[PDB]
């Protein structure tokens, strides 16, 4: 037991390789991403006036 | 006394033969138990692969 060889597999797709749409010509409206609570690190306040 | 001793020794030899027989039967059963365990170990070694 324990005498193994590990094979690594990578998630290969358009998103991982990047550019999420190469859009070379342009003039194409693109969808926006979500609220993304994690990225917004502004000043915090526990006020909640309501 | 000699006749008694001779008869006792004959019975002892017969009983020892019977014991050898029972040991042989047990050994055969244990041999198959060994074979079965070997096969199970083989299956497990196969099943260890991911």
């Amino acid at each position: 037991d324990g005498q193994t060889i590990t094979i690594d597999l990578k998630k290969i797709d358009s998103d991982t390789l990047g550019l999420n749409g190469f859009n070379v010509n342009g003039k194409g409206e693109t969808a926006n991403t979500a609220a993304t609570l994690k990225d917004m690190s502004g000043f915090t306040a526990a006020a909640a006036p309501g | 006394r000699f006749t008694s001793n001779i008869k006792g020794l004959t019975q002892a030899a017969r009983n020892a033969n019977d014991g050898i027989s029972v040991a042989q039967t047990t050994e055969g059963a244990l041999s198959e138990i060994n074979n079965n365990l070997q096969r199970i170990r083989e299956l497990t070694v196969q099943a260890s692969t991911g």
